[PDB]
């Protein structure tokens, strides 16, 4: 791992790490490689599934690949999936296993035996050639693709002979490639399937609607008696969330609305605090998008509060209002009378609501990992207050 | 039309086009035809027989078009077959016979040389001779670990067959993309008699995908859009009418106006004879701006 | 008059978006797949005639 | 549009094994690349030309080097001198003036 | 623009012409909208 | 873990899984829990009781 | 060691879009204890059985 600073260009950041990752390729083993990351954080883990069989028909080397070089292709089309992870399963694998004895006695080495192993399994072609009038593209495959040529490797061999093979030394048979991560579902158990990644910051609803959509699609085309089985689906705790919090706010507007009702006995504030809100929400939609934030719990747990804030603004706008009328029902220019009255009420009620954004700016000043977890709630509001103010105004 | 006339030989259907455009067409990859289809695998055999028995689904289905399914395979080759037994029975290595087809029969250069400031080609190759037809191949003279004296026929089959031309693959795996091409119609009703009508009574391979493409995706989108926009784009222009004057029996006026000033503008595209483009609707969308001042200016007074 | 200036918009008159003009030109013909160099070479050499 | 080329020759071979020996392994680890819209490739008898497409718009320097995040993986997995090529730096529109 | 053009006017009369037609049936329009939509309105 | 009245689905993952991320030897056992909506199945037991 | 005792992959094996691991290792039976291993049988450059 490296770790930077706070607030570094991701992108960037992973562009200096890279710098020098070239210099190393050379110097470490031979095949072992460096891999760069994916591209998304800890919370990128959105939806994941399980790859089971509703028989006992395919099996479970069958099913990893499957998932290997069909549906991890399938998905990772998505748009803001980074990749799709590979958990589970078992690797279809060709064992040569080598005989002490029958080495000993044909005299053949083990460098020998990986030599040809090395030396068995190719293709190659050499230029074109003028037959006819056309060219001719002229190849040749060496290629290991049945145990009847692992079997028919030449170790030694001679003139006028016999030909030792590989049969004569080893027994190539399939088998599972010794296991890294075990993944299984209930019970039931052992079962391959794998997980979907979120490239950094990008709607994690959307993008899991977008797989789900290809996995109904994609199910016609599956073999017989295999289920998609989802495992986690991030969509339900936004949605859930979600709900949660448009709730709430009406609930917020209702209680308002009664509450005025009984106070002023009915009025059109019913319109008035619903507009004052939306307004006030809709300018710290407006900031977040621009300083591209996010939309996290925290961020809109912040307007939620500040809604119960907002209200003094309005309440007192209102009630310096209702009682400015009064005076005109006791005994243009005349309503214009009723706004001066209520601009006596605006000055230090508007720079009250300035005066309690700024008082925030302690908690931006905390930067544990929890410090920037919070800073959502307040950057929400710290930019909603403000607006707020200019709100009230309006 | 005269060189299209002057200069004319078989295999070669001409194609006319300037620079600019032309190098431009030659770089940015996709479709030209209004719609194509794509079709995954993990081997190409599967995705061409898919290719095959798409086409009649494509010249039955209610539209006009030529269903292209691969002009790919027009490769002439030689299939040096291999035979491992045979090439052990001589104590050789497949990539040992290899060495042969590559460099003795190719060319493989093996190395450069080093001239101050540059560097050419050197190449280890049989003579011109010994590789000039497939027979010459079945004769070609190997000499074995063992000094044996064989030809590349006993220890390989060499057979002449047609294969791929070149290869074009979507994300990694290989996908054919056939062309289905309908003019001067919006075709947005034809892709989805096709996605259903598939699925109903004509089947398919598993290890496989099908994936629509073609210029309506990005059109649809635009069209979708662009229809936003009228009335996002009528909301601002009332609000821009009405502001002026305040009434709005002469903004209503200026908006049910516009079309009849239009009209000289198309019946231009009359004697013309005039196709119509985005740069056609530029104009009017010009016009339309003009007379609507003309409107204002007049409706004031 | 608007009826006038409508049957047109349906008729839409001939052809779509151009292509623009350049001082000069390109020729590519679908040519097929597999051919020799020097046939090549010539077929080169003759069109540069024509 | 906004893409980013990488040829990669190969002396003589053929349309399989271009591909089955350099492009696969091309085409194959530029998938996981960030941004990557589509990756599709051209493979062919001794060439294996790989584009990636981005959505409009991408700064291009930035796109071309998100692109070489993967290429450095690749460089090992393919034949012996035997190399891959970044594109140059120009669209098609760059062929500016040809001279014989 | 239109007589004409050794350098790209494949586009530029496409805007063009609109313009023109428009421009015979424009002033004509603003002339008799003007008035007899009016008394009409009220 | 499946015994539990209150669990839907669940999910055994040992060790890594083909991703830069996990990082989890072949001892880290990780699992999945999937939960049925309150609803279900069960008279109080809260969150921290089902835990 | 390495292959004989571990299993160490000598190679893949391209199925067309796949490869699959190519394993060179002496029998279960002669891996399975540390007395195995003392008794792990090597042939040296000079054919000694050891
Ligand atoms: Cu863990």
């Amino acid at each position: 791992y490296v770790i930077f600073e706070d607030g570094t260009d991701p992108y960037w950041a992973r562009s200096r790490v890279l710098e020098y990752l070239n210099q190393v390729q050379g110097k470490l083993p031979a095949g072992v490689s460096a891999e760069l990351g994916p591209d998304a954080t800890g919370v990128g883990w959105i939806y994941e599934y399980a790859l089971v069989d509703r028989s006992g028909k395919h099996d479970l080397a069958d099913l990893r690949s499957l998932q290997d070089w069909f549906l991890k292709y399938e998905l990772k089309t998505i748009p803001d999936v980074a990749e799709v992870a590979s958990v589970g399963g078992v690797v279809k694998e060709y064992q040569v296993v080598i005989d002490p004895q029958r080495l000993a006695q044909y005299g053949i080495s083990l460098a020998e035996v990986k030599s040809a192993l090395d030396a068995s399994n190719q293709e190659a072609g050499g230029s074109s050639i003028e037959l006819a009038e056309a060219e001719y593209m002229v190849r040749a495959s060496g290629y290991l693709q049945t145990l009847d040529d692992f079997n028919h490797i030449v170790l030694k061999a001679s003139e006028n002979g016999v030909p030792v093979y590989l049969r004569d030394v080893a027994k190539v048979q399939i088998g599972p490639e010794m296991r890294r991560g075990i993944a299984e579902l209930n019970g039931e158990g052992e079962v391959a399937g794998g997980v979907v990644i979120l490239r950094s910051g990008k709607n994690a609803r959307e993008v899991i609607a977008a797989v789900k959509d290809k996995l109904e699609t994609l199910k016609s085309s599956l073999p017989e008696g295999v289920e998609i089985v989802t495992t986690y689906d991030r969509s339900q705790l936004i949605d859930r969330a979600i709900d949660n919090l448009s709730g709430k706010l009406l609930e917020e507007f209702i209680v308002v609305a009664v509450v005025c009702a009984l106070f002023l006995w009915h009025v059109r504030s019913a319109l008035v605090a619903i507009i004052s809100l939306p307004l006030g929400l809709c300018i710290a939609f407006i900031v977040m998008h621009f300083q591209g934030l996010n939309a996290n719990i925290m961020s809109l747990g912040g307007i939620a509060i500040a809604v119960g804030a907002m209200v003094d603004a309005a309440i007192v706008m209102i009630e310096n209002a209702h009682k400015r009328l009064e005076e005109w029902q006791h005994q243009k220019t005349r309503w214009q009378v009723i706004t001066d009255a209520s601009v006596e009420v605006g000055p230090a009620l508007f720079i009250s609501l300035l005066i309690i954004t700024l008082s925030f700016i302690p908690i931006f000043t905390l930067e544990g990992q929890e410090g920037r977890l919070f800073g959502p709630l307040a950057f929400t509001k710290t930019y909603a207050m403000a607006g707020a103010a200019l709100l009230a105004i309006v | 039309e005269e060189l299209d006339n002057t200069v004319r030989l078989p295999g070669l259907a001409n194609l006319w086009v300037p620079p600019i455009r032309n190098r431009i067409d030659m770089l940015s990859t996709g479709i030209k035809s209004p719609i194509g289809i794509k079709v995954s695998g993990t081997v190409l055999a599967d995705i061409d027989a898919m290719a095959e028995q798409i086409e009649e689904v494509a010249r039955t289905v209610p539209g006009v078009a030529s269903a292209l399914a691969e002009r790919l395979e027009g490769g002439r080759y030689i299939n040096v077959e291999i035979n491992r037994e045979k090439a052990a029975r001589y104590g050789m290595t497949v990539a040992d016979v290899q060495l042969f087809v590559t460099s003795a029969v190719g060319g493989a250069m093996v190395g450069e040389t080093v001239e101050g400031i540059a560097r050419y080609p050197i190449n280890l190759r049989y003579p011109q001779s010994w590789r000039d037809s497939p027979q010459a191949l079945r004769q070609l003279p190997i000499l074995t670990p063992m000094k044996q004296q064989i030809t590349l026929a006993d220890v390989a089959d060499i057979k002449v067959s047609t294969g791929p031309s070149m290869l074009k693959t979507e994300n990694a795996r290989p996908t054919s993309w056939i062309y289905i091409d309908a003019r001067d119609r919006d075709m947005v009703s034809v892709v989805h008699d096709l996605q259903k009508a598939i699925a109903e009574k004509v089947q398919l391979k598993p290890g496989t995908s099908v994936a629509f493409s073609g210029q309506f995706e990005l059109l649809e989108r635009a069209n979708h859009k662009l229809k936003l926009m009228v009335p996002m784009t009528l909301m601002i222009i009332f609000v821009l009418l009405y502001l002026a004057f305040r009434r709005v029996g002469e903004a209503l006026l200026i908006i049910s106006s516009v079309p009849f000033a239009l009209v000289g503008g198309i019946w231009l595209l009359w004697w013309m004879g005039f196709h119509l483009s985005v740069a056609t609707g530029t104009g009017f969308i010009a016009l339309a701006g003009v007379a609507a001042e003309f409107g204002v200016v007049m409706l004031m007074y | 008059s608007v009826l006038t200036v409508l049957w047109p918009l349906n008729k839409v008159g001939g052809e779509f978006l151009p292509q623009i003009n350049e001082g000069d030109l390109l020729y590519m013909p679908s040519t097929l797949p597999g051919i020799s160099a020097a046939e090549a070479a010539s077929m080169l050499q003759k069109t540069d005639k024509l | 549009d906004v893409q980013v080329i990488i040829k990669t020759s190969y002396p003589g071979q053929a349309p399989q094994i271009v591909e089955n020996q350099v492009t696969y392994p091309l085409t194959t680890t530029m998938l996981s690349v960030p941004g990557a819209k589509t990756v599709r490739g051209f493979s062919q008898f001794g060439d294996s030309y790989v584009y990636v497409i981005f959505e409009d718009g991408t700064d291009p320097y930035w796109a071309r080097s998100r692109v070489l995040e993967y290429l450095n993986q690749v460089q090992g997995k393919l034949p012996a001198g035997v190399s891959a090529e970044l594109g140059p730096d120009a669209t098609g529109v760059g062929w500016i003036y040809e001279y014989a | 623009i239109l007589w004409g053009t050794g350098a790209g006017s494949e586009v530029m009369s496409r805007i063009a012409a609109p313009m023109i037609g428009g421009m015979i049936t424009a002033p004509l329009l603003s002339l008799f909208i003007i008035p007899a939509a009016y008394k009409l309105m009220w | 873990i499946m015994s539990v009245p209150e669990v839907a689905r669940v999910f055994g993952k040992t060790g890594k899984a083909e991703t830069a991320t996990d990082s989890a030897p072949l001892e880290m056992v990780e699992t999945t829990i999937q939960l049925k909506p309150q609803e279900q199945w069960r008279p109080g037991m809260t969150m921290d009781k089902i835990i």
